[PDB]
């Protein structure tokens, strides 16, 4: 169908921009709070052999810090996403000179794909995320609580305070989903505000690694 | 106060496990110093907000003025400090107390 | 100077402070307190305690590997 | 066996054998078990 | 006098909700003087009582009708004359609670004293002046007589 | 139609509050609304919280596995309070939460879901000495 399917669209195209949103990026209050009708609206059609196409859904963000960082949001059209296409999209990250990106698969991707990713990971990050994950967005659930990317500076200060290694802080998994949603790399802490029915909050540190 | 309780606590259960009994401290108090709920109060509202302003920082958990040790002090006694102040408020203090 | 441990005695500090003293009374070590009457070891470091004459300090190991050094007079007793 | 070693440190962090931080302060409060009591909210129930 | 409270009663029920206990029976009963009504827990097997038995109720502060304060502990030898002797039943209690129709601004008009006897309760309602020797933790004794 | 793992769904209203509706009304009070919850006999969280109509932010799943891998160590560990709340407290038994609350904390202080048997107690780094006293005494020690 393609009343459903471009509910999809919209509803991943929503997660999209909290999340990039909740990464610090200029997303303004309108494409956050998009409606459906808004969305079919500004597309104006069906996705099957119609206007919207996934390529015309790429989105481009700049960090809210430093404008002239900025990250990709490519939705390739074919299923499984091969070594050619991410080098289309590597290629085109080039002319813009843009580090991080990011690729929202349809089912999965090959795996010599998958080892491209990580191969090039120094020189650009690329991101994989499956379309099924970002039907939801995890981080409005309730049993998730609030996560905050620490700064290294606020790091630095979180060890000294209480005379920490990073090894001694709770651990997060880099393929965390919620890691996966802000993006971190191994070496970030993360600080996570919790409500406490003991003390009223609770705020826990986890390194990832 | 109130608006924090809410988020803690969404099902609207009031009832938690806290250190100090304050509403039988309160009756202690009342039996201690013959009380009498019937005459006028001499406790000056005023001293009731500022004995709990008081009392608030000598409850320390986290110590440290720094601000990550503030903060994680706020958090450490923020259900506590919250019964406190809803407990010793001036109104109550001078209403049924 | 400069101690972010508590100023309380723990239960446990209290526990090896009175056994400790204790021993050391019953080992013939002069005692800081003045007794009338009383002979057990354990009851001496008691009057000692609650005088706050045992010459004993506590030293604390903090979690990094340093240590605060207290004595037991500065600690507050639970009693 | 699995937390026989977790325990309060002076630092009133609670930590395992190797010294890892499991919780910032003791049942996220800093208190014991023995001491707290049932008690109730008074403004949380209570209309505007 | 030493007297917090006197009056005449006439028993209304002995026990509308039921024999609870045995050896004790809850009267309700009313006055006519001052009209304050009188809820009253009494040793029914040594003071036997029925329904409209009219009985003189006096709460006073002290036995010794003399100002002395009896300091609340047992005294058998005590030679010295007690307001006790004219009266048949005598109880000792503290009031532990005393309620009214106070509200935020006016002041109460009708005040309910409640008095426990080792365990025997007693409310006392009626009109605020009537009560105003009540003080609550403030040791009392209940002095009944039955009248012909 | 419908989603495979998902064998039986029970539709029922439910008459606790904890599985009940909570709000706060424009007074300012506390309402619980009896509203429809199903119930599955198989756990698909991703596939059914991106399903329409369905609260993508109250649906649960009582399989620890599934939560760990949809939402993440943080949701697990407050999953797993929950979980073990529910069994402790099932019988009206009351555990203060701050024991509770250890061992969740020891389970998840890794970043994941760690066994209290000996694949997830003898794993984490602890001195071998310790591992051989809780299991597998000499496998432990040969391999130290």
């Amino acid at each position: 169908d393609d009343e459903e399917e471009t509910y999809r669209l919209w509803k991943i195209r929503k997660t999209i921009m909290q999340l990039c949103h909740d990464r610090g990026y200029l997303v303004t209050q309108d494409e956050l709070d998009q409606t459906l009708e808004e969305f079919k609206a500004q597309f104006g059609d069906k996705p099957s052999e119609g206007r919207p196409r996934r390529t015309d859904l790429t989105v481009l963000v700049a960090h809210n810090d430093d404008p002239t960082d900025q990250m990709f949001v490519f939705f390739p059209e074919e299923p499984k996403v091969g070594i050619k296409t991410i080098k289309v999209y590597c290629q085109r990250m080039q002319e813009e000179n843009i580090t991080r990106a990011l690729i929202v698969v349809q089912q999965g991707m090959t795996p010599s794909a998958k080892q491209s990713l990580v191969d090039m990971a120094p020189k650009y990050i690329l991101e994989q995320f499956l379309q099924q994950e970002l039907l939801i967005n995890i981080t409005e659930h309730e049993l998730v609580p609030e996560h905050v990317v620490m700064t290294k500076e606020e790091v630095t200060e979180l060890l000294a305070r209480y005379k920490l290694r990073e090894n001694q802080l709770p651990r997060i998994q880099a393929g965390d989903p919620v890691a996966r949603y802000f993006g971190i790399k191994r070496g970030q802490v993360v600080k996570i505000i919790r409500p406490s029915e003991t003390a009223g909050r609770y705020i826990t540190y986890r390194l990832v690694q | 106060d109130r608006e924090v309780l809410r988020v803690i606590f969404p099902t609207g259960d009031s009832k938690v496990v806290l250190p100090c009994n304050l509403l039988r401290m309160i009756w202690n108090a009342q039996k201690i110093f013959h009380i009498n709920p019937r005459l006028p109060s001499d406790l000056h509202p005023i001293k009731v907000v500022e004995g709990v302003k008081e009392l608030s920082k000598k409850l320390v958990i986290v110590n440290g003025d720094d601000p990550l040790s503030r903060q994680a002090q706020e958090n450490a006694t923020l259900l506590f400090n919250i019964h406190l102040r809803s407990t010793l408020c001036s109104r109550r203090m001078a209403e049924e107390f | 100077q400069k101690r972010i441990t508590t100023p309380y005695m723990t239960k446990y500090e209290r526990a090896r402070v009175l056994g400790t003293r204790a021993l050391q009374i019953a080992m013939c070590a002069p005692v800081m307190v003045e007794l009338e009457g009383e002979t057990d070891p354990l009851l001496i470091a008691m009057k000692e305690l609650k005088a706050r004459k045992i010459p004993i300090i506590i030293r604390r190991y903090l979690p990094d590997g340093s240590y605060e050094d207290w004595g037991v007079d500065e600690l507050i007793i639970s009693d | 066996k699995s937390m026989e070693s977790v325990m309060v440190k002076y630092d009133a962090t609670v930590r395992n054998s190797i010294n890892q931080v499991v919780q910032l302060r003791y049942g996220e409060d800093g208190l014991a078990g023995e001491s707290v009591e049932f008690q109730n909210l008074a403004t949380l129930k209570p209309s505007n | 006098a030493g007297i917090l409270f006197e009056d005449i009663f006439d028993v209304k029920d002995i026990d509308p909700e039921g024999k609870k206990f045995d050896r004790v029976s809850r009267l309700h009963c009313e006055s006519e003087s001052f009209k304050m009504d009188l809820i009253l827990d009494v040793n029914i097997q040594i003071y036997p009582v029925d329904l409209g038995d009219k009985f003189r109720l006096v709460i006073a502060s002290t036995l010794y009708e003399d100002g002395t304060l009896d300091d609340g502990e047992y005294n058998p030898t005590d030679d010295r004359p007690s307001r006790a002797d004219q009266f048949e039943y005598v109880m000792y209690g503290k009031v532990y609670r005393i309620e009214g129709d106070e509200t935020s601004t006016e002041a109460a008009t009708r005040l309910s004293a409640y008095v426990s006897y080792g365990g025997l309760l007693m409310r006392l309602q009626g009109d605020a002046n009537n009560l105003h020797g009540f003080e609550v933790d403030s040791r009392v004794y209940l002095l009944m007589k039955k009248l012909a | 139609q419908g989603i495979e793992q998902i064998s039986k769904v029970y539709m029922h209203l439910p008459q606790t509050d904890n599985k009940k509706k909570i709000i706060i009304t424009e007074d300012g009070e506390f309402k619980a609304l009896q509203e429809w919850i199903l119930e599955t006999d198989g756990v698909s969280l991703m596939r059914v919280l991106s399903e329409k109509d369905v609260d993508p932010v109250r649906t649960t799943s009582n399989d620890i596995v599934e939560i760990f891998t949809v939402l993440g160590i943080e949701a697990v560990r407050k999953a797993l309070e929950r979980e073990l709340y529910h069994v402790i407290s099932f019988d009206g038994s009351y555990v203060n939460y701050r024991h509770l609350a250890l061992l969740c904390d020891t389970m998840t202080c890794r970043g994941h879901l760690m066994a209290i048997t000996r694949h997830g107690v003898n794993r984490q780094d602890t001195g071998p000495l310790m591992k051989c006293s809780f299991e597998e005494t000499v496998d432990v020690l040969m391999e130290a």
